[PDB]
This record gives structure tokens, C-alpha cells and sequence, in this order.
RNA sequence: UUGAUUUGGUGAGAGG
């Protein structure tokens, strides 16, 4: 349902996109894995610890 | 107050002053170690990698 | 001279907005008359 | 709003006193700067007591751990809430939804 | 510059005698009166001293020839200033 | 961690590549065939060390 | 030496602020240099105008909150950093906005001056509720380049501000999306030329061909360090 | 809105051939555009000359066998590949070498003209073990660019050549390597910018400078049409 | 000669 869900939005099934490097402008080889990660700030905050 | 010319006053009392890192539950001698430091924008030590 | 500096300052490293001042004072607190 | 869920932070989201949940049904007449306003419709609505009403919204304040909790409005001027449903937004919400 | 102090460490073949002499050249250059037997590249004391040693010019028999030097020295400006 | 891995990809081979068993003059050739996209960084080839 | 020179042929505009240029004709392999090259100046380093300082009347701190509207002051200060303005002589302006009533309030509402083009008569700020309320903001917008945040220009700012003049982080890079690729040129005689198809995406403020001349500019004139010495 | 142009503060010429180019102060995320942009024109777009052909008797292909030489016929193409020729006039010549003799045959040992000359005489070709052997291979400069592999040489030609003729790398380019790092430097306030060290060794032929200057004339003269 | 109070001790929770 993941691979189908991914073929209804136009995105390639295996999950993995080519990605190019901003730095050098080209390819990495072996296409990398893009998606969305529900990323969270826990309150262990560095100014506050220096 | 942090003025203009104390920063140079310090990269020249940095450069060739070790100091010595230490995690928290140091176990063996190899967790204290001896470092030069480079000074960081920023609020967190950078720590080469390896050590 | 013999006076001193206990007046509560920001502490050291943070900034901020003063959003709310709450002063249930010794009832006498007026300054001027703003009380 | 966790784009990959479980469905479960609907449940935590209402449970958990954060959000302005409403009591009884109706339409709004949102003034809501202050306070949210909310006509009752009449079947849920006593017949003494005409009664309409008027949910607070805690603004910026302290939390236990130096965090801000705050309530936001999510319901518009003129829109239909059921009993249940939910109104203002707390901390770490979206429309009733769950967003740490 | 000083990444590694493994050649003074060799010229000194103890490696904890090589703080004893480097620490006591420091001194002597940072009170200190004394000028460096080196070119300095603005390194502090501490890299001159073992920048001293790492090149064979400084140990602990030349120390204290040296200061065996200055205490004759001081010998002969007392004798030769008051006698 | 990550430096084991770039080694291990690095120095590894596979059976056809770009690049496969021709001669080179030299490692610093080899970095520049690698670079301008004449080779891959897996492919056999004789190359002369010293 | 057999090389050539490239030229913009065709500039299409897909819509207003999503477009695409060409790039023709370039040498063998150049195409990634360049593309790179102006991918990098072009994300980093383009002048546009943004809102810097908010005033508005009766409002002390942002986190208050204001009679008759919807979002909260924070959120007006967000949707306002949002904002998309085109300046074309001075480089320093104060804009004026003045409502009330009943509805939304668009940036279109703002009373604006000659030289000043607000190019999304469709952005929200506010949403007034009440008939007897009213909002009177009074925007600054300055111009610069990249990133500067309200902690750096918290001291930065020498000319003495008055105090309640709430301070909106800058945000003035106006191009947010650029991709370019090298096809294959159509050339009548040659086959081993491309083309440079970079597709920008801006905000709206910002002419492509201006921009792609003044990125090549900065280019050219960081080159001349190496030109000219050594 | 007004940029910061660096100053070229440091040449630590190694050897002959050798540079390193320390350069300061430029803004964030500068150096890796000029470093990358100088690295892709340096690596595959430079013009230069070297030898591409070479006809020698004796051998049929490239996996044959020439008596009196301790190496083979790949050491004698990857040591050719090795010499760096400089050609003035022209721009395809064909050059002639003939040794005979116990000793090793090095680059003065060939048959120049006017326009051609060697930048490394002592550069080793091949040595010799019988005195009655005679070496000859007729070697053949063209002038491109960058670099051509003799892999994709041979899928590109179809005219058939005669029998005895070599294929070689072409290198072109009169750099052989060229990497650069990017640090960070620091104006008073600012410590966000980045210093630029470009890491450079060439062959003989040319100064490594003058390779870097080279190169951004060529960027500088590409970009010339769309500015300001 | 130009200024001041937690460590003390308990309980609860957290990080590596």
C-alpha cells in the first residue's frame, strides 16, 4: 500500500530519488532515500547547558 | 562589554594553549585528552571525530 | 558608600520581552500613584 | 500535524485539558480577542438560562518547564461547532490534532 | 607550529624529563630574561622550548652549564665590582 | 562509522564499469578520470605505481 | 583556441513568478560549470527588498494580542515576513495600512506610494471580525542580501530607534527554487554544443534576465582577483 | 550591497611544478564556486598539445612484443603518454625517433624541428639491451583539449589505419592534478566567510599560475557577454 | 579601602 500509494502520487515506487550534490553541482551515485520524517525539538537546548 | 579588539586578544592568547577535554564518565586514561583550540561560532564543542 | 546593589537583574546569558509585571507589594507600593 | 500518524492524537489532543473543547453545540459570534463566543442551539440549549457561551483563551504564559502554552482560535466567524468538537488550539496542536 | 613532540622526545629520551627541561627553558624565556636560541614564528614559550629541543641544542646538561655560566658571571661582577 | 564505509565503497570493484581495463600513467590520471566522468570508482584497470 | 560564446536566446514566461531562460550556445562540458556556478550565486546572493520593522498603534510587545482580529500578533508578523515587495528607486520605505471593517485584510489594502509595487494583491495578514475595529501598521522595508536575524541586528542598528517598534526578521533572498539542466543544442553544423535550460522560481519581485546579469557580474568581477593577480 | 574581493596572499612554490595557492577572505559559500568552476575548466577544458598516434615497427598491435627492450610495448605507450611536447606553429606534427646502442633511450635522444620542442629531455622512453637493436616509432602530435582516453578514441575513429599505428591517451590539458580545500577565515566581525587553498601540479610546459590565470580568462571570456 | 548568599539537607523527575 506504501508502493501504491506512492504510484497515485507520481513519485518512483522504490522510495529513493537521484539526489545531485549543491556543492558540486553533480550526481550521487546509487539514488538516495528522500521523504518526510515527523522531526520533534526535545527541550535539551544548548543554551542552556553552556 | 565585549569590544572590537578583545577578540584579537584572544586568538593570541589561544594559539598554541592546550586544553584538556574530559567526558562526563571517564573510564580509562584516553578519556581526557589534550586538544589546541580553535575557536567556534557557536555553542557547542566540535570534537574531531577519531578521538 | 555603605549602600549596595541587590536589585534583582537579568541573569547572565538570556534576553528577552517582559511580557506580564505582577506586584501584589507590602500594601504601599505607589512610587508616584500609579496604585 | 504529523503527516504520518496513528489517529490516536485526536484522542490525546482532546483528553488532555490543552484545547477548548466545546460544551454545547451551536453557531459563534466570535468577538474571540478575548473570548470565543458561541450561540447554543436550541435543543441543547435550557429553557431558562438563554445563555450563550463564552470560552477563554489562556494567552502566553508559563508552563511547568519554562515552555509557552497558548490557545489559538481555529474556528472561524459564523461556523456551525457540535458538542464535543474542539475550538481553540492549545499547545502543540493543529485543529484538534496532535503536533509535537 | 607543533602538531607532534616525538623528535624532542627522542633527544630526550624520557619522555617525562622532556617536560622537566622544556619547562624550565620556558621560564628562563618567560620572566624570563633570556632570548631564544630559535627563529620564532610567534609560537608561545612552550613551542620554542620544545622547538629548542627537537634541533639537539637544549637538554639539561647545557642548562646548567649555562647556569654555572651565569653564576660565574655573577662571581666576577661582584669581585670585579667591589674588588 | 561513516569513513569504514566510504573506504569499503571506495576501494571495491565490480565486473563492468566505465572504464573497464583501460591503462592508466599514474594515480593522480586516475583522480582526474574519476573526477572529469571518463570512469567510475570501482572499475579495474592496470595502472602503474611506484 | 576554437571557443564560443553564449547568449540568452528565448526567455519564457511560464507564469509571473515561475519562469524559465535558455542559455545558447555553450562549449562541450561547460554546462554543469556554469549551471552550478549560477545555481550557487543565484541561491546565494540576490538583492531584495523585505519587511524589516512593524509598528503598529497600541501594541507594546508581539506577544500580546490586539482588539478585532483573527491571527494573533505573532502570526501577523509571520504572515507580514512573507510579504513580497518590489522598490524601484529609493532603497529605504515606510508603507501605510489603514481598515476596518468586517473581513479580511489583503496586502492589497496597503496605501501605497509611487515608487513601491506590492505584487500579491492576494496575501492575508489579518482577519478583522469586529465593525468597530481597526488596525493602523506602519511597515519599514529595507534592502540587502541573504540572511540577518533580529539577535544580530538587536545591536547592530546605530541609527537610535524609539522603543516600540517590533523587530521582524529579514529574510531577503527573493529567489527560493532554481534547477538547471544541460540538453542537447540544436545546432545546424555542430553536435558536440548544449544549452542551458535554468528554470528559476521567484518571488515575484525579482526580473530573471536581471537577475542572470547580475549573478554573472558578481561572478566576473570574483574572477578578476585570479584575471589580474597572478 | 557591495562584495568582498580577496587578496592572493600566498604562492609556496614546493618545486618547478608545483603551487599552492592560499587565498583569503571570500563570502560564504564562495570558494566552492570558484574552486569547482576553476577545478571542471582546469580538468576538461584546457588547450594544450601532446601525442595521440604513434606508428612503430615491429609490432602489429598493442599486445605485441619489440626484441632488445626489457619493457613492452604498453611501457613504451604509457611512457610516451607521460612526455609533455609544446608545439608553437602548428598543430599537427609528426615526429621520428632512431636509437641504437647499449643505454637507455631518453626524450633529447629524438629527431625535433623548429617549431617543437621537449620540456623534460631527461624523461626516460624505454631502455635498451642489444646494441644491435634498432628502435623507431613515428610519433604523432596533434592539439586538443582536456582529455581523451584512447577507449573512446577507438570507438570514435573508422578509417582503417595501418597496421603498426598506436592510440594513446591524449592527455591535452597540461595539468595533472588539481584540488583545492575550503577553510575559514575571518574578518574582525564576520566569522562566517571562507579562505580558498588551491593545490595544484602540473607538468613541465607551463607555470602553475599561469595555468590558473588560463583558466579564469577562459570562464572570465565566456561570461564576457551578459554583464553589466 | 570600591559589592553579596547557595552550597547544608531531603524528596521527586530528567540526560549521557
Amino acid at each position: 500500500e506504501i508502493k501504491e500509494l506512492l504510484k497515485l502520487g507520481d513519485l518512483p515506487t522504490s522510495g529513493q530519488i537521484r539526489l545531485y550534490d549543491g556543492r558540486t553541482g553533480e550526481q550521487f551515485e546509487r539514488p538516495v532515500t528522500v521523504g518526510y520524517m515527523y522531526m520533534l525539538k526535545l527541550n535539551h537546548l544548548v543554551d542552556d547547558k553552556m | 562589554r565585549e569590544e572590537a579588539v578583545v577578540w584579537d586578544i584572544l586568538d593570541e592568547v589561544i594559539r598554541e594553549h592546550p586544553v584538556l577535554l574530559n567526558r562526563a564518565p571517564t573510564l580509562h586514561r584516553l578519556g581526557i585528552q589534550a586538544f589546541e583550540p580553535v575557536l567556534i561560532e557557536g555553542k557547542a564543542i566540535q570534537l574531531h571525530p577519531l578521538v | 558608600s555603605d549602600v549596595k546593589d541587590s536589585s534583582l537583574r537579568v541573569p547572565n546569558g538570556v534576553s528577552g520581552t517582559v511580557i506580564d509585571v505582577q506586584v501584589f507589594t507590602r500594601d504601599g507600593v505607589e512610587k508616584d500613584k500609579r496604585a | 500535524k504529523p503527516l504520518v500518524g496513528t489517529g490516536m492524537e485526536r484522542a490525546v489532543a482532546v483528553d488532555s485539558g490543552v484545547t477548548a473543547v466545546a460544551k454545547r453545540g451551536g453557531v459563534v459570534q466570535y468577538v474571540d480577542a478575548s473570548r470565543i463566543v458561541i450561540k447554543v442551539n436550541e435543543d441543547e440549549m435550557y429553557p431558562g438560562e438563554a445563555g450563550i457561551d463564552i470560552y477563554n483563551l489562556t494567552k502566553y504564559t508559563r508552563s511547568n518547564q519554562n515552555t509557552c502554552i497558548n490557545q489559538m482560535p481555529c474556528v472561524s466567524l459564523g461556523e456551525p461547532v457540535e458538542r464535543g468538537d474542539v475550538l481553540a488550539d492549545g499547545p502543540s496542536t493543529d485543529l484538534g490534532e496532535l503536533a509535537l | 607550529a607543533r602538531v607532534t613532540v616525538q623528535d624532542a622526545v627522542e633527544k630526550i629520551g624520557n619522555r617525562f624529563d622532556l617536560v622537566l627541561v622544556a619547562a624550565r627553558r620556558a621560564r628562563q624565556m618567560q620572566v624570563g630574561g633570556k632570548d631564544p636560541l630559535v627563529p620564532e614564528e610567534n609560537d608561545k614559550t612552550t613551542v620554542i622550548a620544545l622547538r629548542e629541543i627537537e634541533e639537539g641544542l637544549i637538554n639539561n646538561q647545557i642548562l646548567d652549564v649555562r647556569e654555572r655560566q651565569e653564576q660565574q658571571e655573577q662571581e666576577a661582577a661582584e669581585l670585579q665590582a667591589v674588588t | 562509522q561513516d569513513v569504514v564505509l566510504g573506504l569499503y565503497y571506495m576501494t571495491r570493484d565490480c565486473v563492468n564499469a566505465k572504464g573497464e581495463g583501460m591503462v592508466l600513467t599514474g594515480p593522480k590520471e586516475a583522480e582526474r578520470l574519476y573526477r572529469s566522468g571518463l570512469a567510475s570508482l570501482h572499475a579495474r584497470v592496470k595502472v602503474r605505481i611506484t | 583556441t576554437e571557443f564560443l560564446k553564449p547568449r540568452l536566446v528565448d526567455i519564457e514566461q511560464v507564469s509571473s513568478t515561475h519562469a524559465k531562460v535558455t542559455l545558447e550556445p555553450l562549449e562541450r562540458g561547460f554546462g554543469h560549470t556554469l549551471g552550478n556556478a549560477l545555481r550557487r550565486i543565484l541561491l546565494s546572493s540576490m538583492p531584495g527588498c523585505a519587511v524589516t520593522e512593524v509598528e503598529i498603534d497600541g501594541v507594546l510587545h508581539e506577544y500580546s494580542t490586539k482588539e478585532g482580529v483573527q491571527e494573533d500578533i505573532l502570526e501577523i508578523l509571520l504572515n507580514l515576513k512573507g510579504l513580497a515587495v518590489r522598490v524601484q528607486g529609493k532603497d529605504e520605505v515606510i508603507l501605510t495600512l489603514n481598515k476596518s471593517g468586517i473581513g479580511p485584510v489583503t496586502a492589497a489594502d496597503i496605501t501605497h506610494d509611487g515608487d513601491v509595487e506590492i505584487v500579491k494583491p492576494q496575501h492575508v495578514i489579518c482577519h478583522l471580525t469586529d465593525e468597530n475595529a481597526s488596525i493602523s501598521m506602519r511597515i519599514k522595508v529595507q534592502r540587502g542580501r541573504g540572511y540577518v536575524p533580529a539577535s544580530t541586528r538587536i545591536h547592530s542598528e546605530e541609527d537610535e530607534r524609539p522603543i516600540g517598534r517590533l523587530l521582524v526578521d529579514a529574510c531577503y533572498s527573493p529567489v527560493e527554487r532554481i534547477a538547471y539542466n544541460v540538453e542537447a543544442a540544436r545546432v545546424e553544423q555542430r553536435t558536440d554544443l548544449d544549452k542551458l535550460v535554468i528554470e528559476m522560481e521567484t518571488n515575484g519581485t525579482i526580473d530573471p534576465e536581471e537577475a542572470i546579469r547580475r549573478a554573472a557580474t558578481i561572478l566576473a568581477e570574483q574572477l578578476e582577483a585570479f584575471v589580474d593577480l597572478r
